[PDB]
């Protein structure tokens, strides 16, 4: 088995080293945990197609949190997960496929949700 | 305009579609004007790793193209325009609008926005 | 473009880059073009104590880089430019746009964002 | 504004409305004055499937014409603009705003927004 | 400025109002000043069917008119401006701003707001 | 700055305010520079009955006020202007911002709102 | 730009900071480049009663800087400039970006803007 930093959560490396790399073969690697998601437009875009990052939305609190009293304490971690992928285009009987057309999602989350689980 | 211009060669195209069984679109284009044009770039382009234009907002147009003005002619929404050259590979260009260059009637301006340029690119229907 | 303009010699590279062990991402840089190239500034920048661009827009350009135009090249998302001068340190130039002087096609300017200008910075891989 | 510059005549017209009885509402046109005319695009237009202009904010206008200012006409909301060509289908206008070239009382130049060129256009009402 | 400019002819008036017994406001206007002026456009008007303007933004000037600085008149907020013509219709200017044309104070320039243009304009108060 | 420009008389005060009894504010101004100075406006001004001005956003200037250069001066934000002239009403400027003509440091331009202009107004302390 | 505009005499400095006991941020700066400069306002500025600057933001420059370009150099966040003059009281700016004039490479030019003047500043540490 694994060895986890903690005993009852991971940090993002973590996911992005033993949920999203061993499940996603279309990445060879390439589950790139980031700081956030900031210089996008031109910075991160150059990255090889397809890529994932994992990087922290904000980090809250679900309930009390009052440091030092003897109560439970309780945190939140707000993380997204965004992919990257081509398109294919078939052009079959001598017509292209739209630049826009429908593109396949059910089977990325479905695959996803099982490996969490 | 001066005649010397015009250096460019390219192809009118319209656009019919249809749906797959799988659903998703299919395009096919078909050659209807042939002529000389001339080209002008209007802003800065970036590339895919296979020349497919990356920009949001599509509606802003990239490269200006004018010929001769015909009155037997009516450009719609669903126009396209094709070239293809001596070494560089073809393009295909999508018409957004369009303008005469004075009431004179003499010479039809395109607005366009590029899309493609690689050497799969697919070539029109003639 | 007048000869005499192109002072500056650069070598354009393309981006290899891979995951670390530790998660961290590493970025590898190939030589695949050289020649003359002339430069122009266009907007102030602020330095870090060791001359690493600080601002944020990244889709910002600064610098325009303008060479003899290649048609058997298809610059794209990942290139760079690099540079490497008499005195002054070396500097990394990321491209973030491409376009033609004009449909003439006779010279390639790009529009460039400054990233690094230090003793420590790497050579590009040959 | 010289002479030779109107090069083309152009009918003005007033607007009158109802109600059908389905509830769709009705319009006519009725020709009032009678000239010639100088037109000059301002704004590109995009042409649906039979030419009927497509664009938001209508009160942006596109072509602007010139006539000789009359000190006997009271141009207002209602206002329209019909034009026949030589070889080029029939072209409605609607007038946005009017205003004199200078105080000077000669010439009156309207703001015009086109909305339809295609054969079946109704021609106005003599 | 020029003598020959000023070919128009306008009188400055004052506004006095008080309330109906409807309690509607009831407006009068007093002459006050005659002499000559220049008008100048600057925004294009929308007439309703018996020529009263319709803008938003109120505020918004559209006629430039010069005339004399006189040291003697202290022109405000209540200011308005009257115009009858040889054949055109009378006009109704409202004063929205002042401005010396230098501060060699030597001629008087109003922003101003067409109001009116009609056969039933009211004539100032003599 | 030629010589000839500088055609009006202005003295530059210093503001002293307190509180009176009431809770209501006092001012006090007394001069403290007298001498030659050139004006010119730079938007227009809108005047109630007595000729108190009427903006909102007062950080913004209306006159530009040159005189010369003083290096034993230091002008601040507490700074007014005054001006008595030959037929026209005194008027009083407030001073925003200051600037050399260049660090050549020979004229001193000042940045001012236009505040009163009526026969009542308070002449500086002397 | 030509020898004799360098009229003024500044000094460079570079930044080191720390903590109080008191938790007070404690700044000393010592010199490191001596040259002429040539400097020129972009902004106009409002002084305290004793010279700081007011401003949002913090850093619009307000005066550009020019001197001798120096490759040997490698400005950063941390820099400054200092100018004592013949009568004028000693003057503070502070480097917001820097800038060739072009790539040349010959003269090296800052945006700056201008924090204090009186006879209170310190003076640089040698």
């Amino acid at each position: 088995k694994l060895k986890l930093t903690y005993s009852n959560r991971l940090t993002l490396p973590e996911i992005a080293k033993h949920i999203v790399s061993p499940t996603f073969h279309e990445l060879e690697g390439r589950a790139i945990p980031v700081t956030g998601v900031e210089d996008d437009k031109e910075g991160q875009s150059a990255i090889t197609k397809p890529f994932a990052l994992v990087g922290l939305r904000i980090g809250d609190t679900s309930g009390p949190a009052e440091i030092g009293e003897n109560s439970r304490i309780n945190l939140r971690d707000d993380f997204i997960i965004e992919f990257n992928f081509n398109k294919d285009r078939y052009k079959k009987g001598g017509a292209e496929t739209s630049l826009f057309s429908y593109y396949d999602y059910e089977s990325i989350r479905d695959r996803l949700f099982n490996a969490m689980v | 305009m001066k005649i010397k211009d015009r250096k460019h060669r390219v192809i009118v195209c319209s656009q019919k579609s249809d749906v797959d069984d799988n659903g998703q679109l299919l395009i096919s284009r078909t050659g209807s004007i042939n002529g000389w044009a001339a080209i002008e770039p209007v802003k800065a382009i970036r590339f895919s790793k296979d020349g497919v234009s990356m920009q949001k907002d599509t509606f802003q147009p990239t490269h200006d193209i004018t010929m001769n003005y015909n009155p037997d002619v009516n450009i719609s929404v669903s126009a396209w325009v094709y070239e293809h050259r001596l070494k560089s590979p073809p393009r295909w260009f999508k018409v957004i609008s369009v303008i005469n260059v004075d009431e004179c009637s003499q010479f039809m301006r395109l607005r366009s926005r590029l899309v493609e340029s690689n050497d799969e690119v697919e070539k029109p229907v003639s």
